């Protein structure tokens, strides 16, 4: 119902951010959730995902790079990223691998 | 309700170039957003009725485009029968609400409309001719002087439906003669605030599309 | 002797009766959406249970074999109440199926007169007239201590002896033409109607709520005949003489039948509906998304 | 461009439409094109079927425990999405924003079939609207019975609509003799547009010595209704009672003007309307455009409009059937008043 994230900040480029969003009045517990993003002037595309069980996956310019964890206790989902690209700026959203949930506020991030 | 800011509040440019006029909506509507044109003297034209389809008539330069709530406008070339103020209105909810307006630097007529005392009682009669009352709605739009459009009152004569705005509830009124083709829009306990012109606008009854037609205006002053 | 068997249709009568309709004015009267479909049957329920609340007292009355100790009050109460029954029950199913035959026969009047309260004034209507018809057995019956026994019985030997044997007679008669001949009739004709009428003969047999209303029809018809074609006969050949001595032996077993038909409904319900036996022995909205062009 | 979404309670199914309007061309329906979106997971040895369902509520009971449902089907068509016809533009487009993971599903709607109508429901109803409607559902099983929970599930209503063709019909024309009243009728023209007024002609000459002493004109809604036998409900959508004479050996010539409209005519239960997404209100439902010869008789709800002038002699009436359609939408209708609340 209500999804808030955070974790957004002027990081200049090769450094690391610490993503956070919460997903309250909704349990997704076998339910797969995803992270979008829209670049400056662009349309919002699938940067990376990860299973309820134990499978996460990736863009082609994501592996080794980003990395996505999710923890059921208190209903959020991390999205950590590392040795960030000068094209990496753009708006993550968090949502469903589904989309089913309405979308929220972005954190803007900018290198 | 919802509001909007128009990012652009003055601008200034010269013949053979391109301007963007940026429109923000508080809430998340769809794309029924229109854009109208409004020279100095004259009733609003419109441009665009749904943020992204070009009315019959209008220049081909003229553009809009949205991307979530970020309805722009854009023109090819500023010509130079082109600089008048443009504002932004939505029609996905009643209280439909205008921009505060950007400033570049089938006939309908009013009648009635004068200097009336405060608390007095004044009566507006739109004639209409060119198009049905059942196939049409009809709108009321005041506009302040030195301010932008604001909407009063709407009918729909096909399902029997009138509206009006928060702030002329039970104090305004609005009917429609079938027979006569004619809107009347009747005016109790005027208030000090209610100085503004008058515009009788006409608009599709199936499938709104924006206020297609306008008025004159009628100016009245209490 | 038929009094044991009586004595056993009576209670299973009732044993069968009381949690069956009280789930079943539970369902259509509490929890359901208040459609009309099922306030015929709420109402239906609510007759049932009404008499086989009353029922315990006859039950009493007749295990002992003649003998009724409570006040007039009840003696007239009970006997009113299950001819109530016998009337509201018969014209319920009447306007079921009228009501049926409107909806899929010439469905234009049932499309614009099919209104709520239009049911709740036909309900009301009804229970009218059938508290009309009962009242008479309401003020006839009273008690009389004979042979040491206080048994109720219809005052039909009233003050006047001339009108006596006559007031039964038309009471009697009016009683069964209309409560049986009138709906019965007119069922049969709605039901004949509905066939021959409709082409394609197979949209009806598709497991559609037909079958539901055919059988209660059916079981009703079925154990309500016999009481009134006993009493018609005892009507016709009581004043030719007393050969008839099965008679006696023989409308026990109707009275009774016509009792366990009031029970039997929830046990049609089950049999018609497997999921119901499964049971008793155990939306968002549209959004939109952009698009690259 | 901007297309429409639905997600099922569950969250695991999402349904990706871009239009809900598929037109009905007299031989030729708009295909149902689309693509659901489903996660790697809950997938793993089920599949995902998409079913498209006509059918032809006629009561609003949805008791799904004694067949109480009144919900007849009148055309199931099955796809199989997930286990593996060229796509649509719309279908590539949507493959390619959303995913590896997208399905896509087209339906074929064979033509002869009744469009989306819609009965009047009437003041004090709260229930679901009774006429003919067509519903997408896509689900996850694998064995085509099973049964589906809702939450499992995402349901999609559309609505299939026939719009005025671009060639207008003939002038309609009558006229009748009685003992002479000759009764001459005629409209201006043959196809009408909702809201548009209807103007007829009542040009009637009187030879025999009786006198008539009132006219009368309306405007009658043919909803023909055939599930169980074939049934007729005629409806007046407008009146005009007019209190014109002609004395005998004279004729007597006037234009009567007619606007059909759902303001007056809403206490009316039962009146048919256009198909219903939601519980806002639609006009008067449109004609039905049916094959020329080649059409049986069609099972669901097919709507008519006939204008008859009367003279209450004291009766001489005669039937001038004309169309009423939307015109072709620019983009799409909404389907919603579009200033809500
Ligand atoms: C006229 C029929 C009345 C009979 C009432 C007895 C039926 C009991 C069924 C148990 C629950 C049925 C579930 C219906 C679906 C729902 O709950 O909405």
């Amino acid at each position: 119902v209500q999804l808030q994230e955070s974790g957004g900040g002027l990081v200049q480029a090769g450094g690391s951010l610490r993503l956070s969003c919460v997903v309250s009045g909704f349990f997704f517990d076998t339910v797969t959730m995803a992270w979008y993003r829209r670049a400056p002037g662009k349309h919002r595309e699938l940067v990376a995902s990860a299973t309820a069980g134990g499978t996460t996956t990736y863009a082609d310019s994501v592996k080794d790079r980003f990395t996505i964890s999710r923890d059921n206790a208190k209903n959020t989902v991390y999205l950590q990223m590392n040795s960030l690209k000068p094209e990496d700026t753009a708006v993550y959203y968090c949502n469903t691998f589904v989309r089913s949930l309405s979308w929220g506020q972005g954190t803007q991030v900018t290198v | 309700d919802i509001q909007m800011t128009q990012s652009p509040s003055s601008l200034s440019a010269s013949v053979g170039d391109r301007v963007t006029i940026t429109c923000r909506a508080s809430q998340s509507v769809s794309s029924a957003v229109a854009w109208y044109q409004q020279k100095p003297g004259k009733a609003p034209k419109l441009l665009i009725y749904s943020a992204s389809s070009l009315y019959s008539g209008v220049p081909s330069r003229f553009s809009g485009s949205r991307s979530g709530t970020d309805f722009t406008l854009t023109i090819s070339s500023l010509q130079p029968e082109d600089f008048a103020t443009y504002y932004c209105q939505q029609y996905k909810y009643v209280p439909v609400t205008f921009g505060q307006g950007t400033k570049v630097e089938v006939q309908l007529v009013e009648s009635g409309g004068g200097l009336v005392q405060p608390g007095g009682s004044l009566r507006l009669s739109c004639a209409a001719s060119g198009f049905n009352v059942y196939s049409s709605s009809i709108h009321w739009v005041r506009q302040a002087p030195g301010k932008g459009l604001e909407w009063v009152a709407s009918i729909s004569s096909y399902y029997g439906y009138t509206y009006y705005a928060d702030s002329v509830k039970g104090r305004f009124t609005i009917s429609a003669d079938t027979s006569k083709n004619t809107a009347y829009l009747q005016m109790n306990s005027l208030r000090a605030e209610d100085t503004a012109v008058y515009y009788c606008a006409r608009s599709r009854q199936f499938w709104y599309s924006g206020l297609d037609y306008w008025g004159q205006g009628t100016l009245v002053t209490v | 002797v038929v009094h044991w068997v009586s004595l056993v249709l009576y209670c299973l009568a009732f044993v069968l009766g009381i949690p069956g309709n009280a789930i079943v004015i539970w369902f259509t009267g509490f929890k359901w959406k208040k459609t009309v479909t099922t306030l015929w049957f709420l109402n239906l329920a609510i007759a049932d249970f009404i008499f086989l609340l009353f029922l315990p007292l006859y039950i009493s009355y007749v295990a002992m074999n003649f003998h009724w100790p409570f006040g007039i009050w009840l003696c007239k109460a009970n006997s009113f109440t299950a001819q109530l029954n016998m009337f509201a029950s018969v014209f319920f199913l009447t306007v079921i199926s009228l009501d049926h035959y409107i909806h899929l026969i010439h469905p234009c009047l049932s499309h614009r007169h099919r209104t709520l309260k239009n049911s709740l004034i036909v309900i009301i209507f009804i229970w009218l007239l059938a508290s009309l018809i009962g009242g008479p057995a309401l003020y006839f019956r009273d008690t009389v201590e004979f042979n040491n026994h206080t048994l109720c019985y219809n005052n039909f030997q009233k003050h006047d002896p001339d009108l006596t044997l006559i007031r039964h007679h038309v009471l009697t008669w009016v009683k069964f033409i209309i409560g049986y001949l009138f709906p019965l009739l007119t069922m049969s004709i709605c039901y004949l109607c509905l066939i021959f009428k409709v082409k394609k003969r197979s949209i009806l047999i598709s497991s559609r709520h037909f079958w539901t209303i055919l059988v209660v029809v059916v079981a009703f018809v079925v154990c309500w005949t016999p009481y009134h074609l006993f009493s018609i006969w005892e009507l016709t050949i009581h004043h030719n003489s007393y050969s008839h001595h099965v008679m006696q032996a023989g409308i026990p077993l109707s009275t009774g039948l016509a009792f366990l038909n009031s029970c039997l409904n929830p046990i049609l319900y089950v049999l018609i509906s497997k999921k119901f036996q499964a049971r008793f022995r155990s939306s968002c909205t549209t959004a939109s998304s952009s698009l690259a062009k | 461009t901007r297309v429409f979404k639905k997600a099922s309670p569950n969250g695991k199914l999402t349904v990706y439409l871009g239009k809900r309007d598929f037109v009905d061309h007299i031989d030729l329906v708009d295909p149902v094109d689309g693509v659901v979106l489903v996660d790697p997971e809950y997938l793993k040895e089920r599949r995902v079927y998409v079913t498209l369902t006509a059918a032809f509520r006629y009561g609003r009971e949805d008791l799904d425990v004694l067949g109480l449902t009144f919900r007849k089907d009148l055309f199931v068509a099955n796809v199989q999405s997930f286990p593996p016809k060229p796509l649509t533009r719309l279908q590539e487009r949507l493959i390619k924003k959303l995913g590896e993971h997208a399905y896509p599903f087209t339906f074929e709607i064979p033509p002869n079939l009744p469009s989306s109508v819609t009965l009047q429901p009437g003041p004090e109803d709260t229930g679901k609207a009774i006429g003919v409607d067509y519903e997408v559902k896509a689900f996850v099983a694998e064995n085509l019975e099973e049964k589906i929970h809702k939450r499992n599930s995402v349901r999609l209503v559309i609505e299939k609509v026939q719009y005025a063709p671009e060639r207008p019909g003939p002038q309609p024309t009558a006229e009748t003799t009685r003992q002479p009243l000759h009764l001459e009728a005629s409209l201006d023209k043959e196809i009408y547009y909702h809201g548009e007024p209807i103007s007829v002609n009542v040009h009637v000459t009187n030879n025999t010595n009786k006198t008539v002493k009132k006219i009368k004109i309306s405007v009658r809604q043919y909803a023909d209704i055939v599930l169980f036998n074939t049934a007729q409900c005629k409806v007046p959508v407008a009146m005009e009672e007019a209190d014109d004479t002609v004395a005998p050996s004279s004729t007597f010539s006037k234009v009567y003007t007619l606007t059909p409209f759902l303001a007056n005519n809403r206490e009316k239960r039962g009146l048919a309307l256009d198909g219903k997404l939601k519980h806002e209100d639609t006009n008067l439902a449109s004609s039905t455009l049916l094959r020329e010869g080649a059409n049986r008789e069609i099972l669901g709800i097919i709507v008519s409009y006939k204008v008859k002038v009367k003279l209450v002699v004291s009766d001489v009436a005669v039937e001038l059937p004309f169309t009423l359609m939307h015109p072709k939408p620019k983009e799409e209708p909404p389907h919603r008043e579009v200033p809500e609340n």
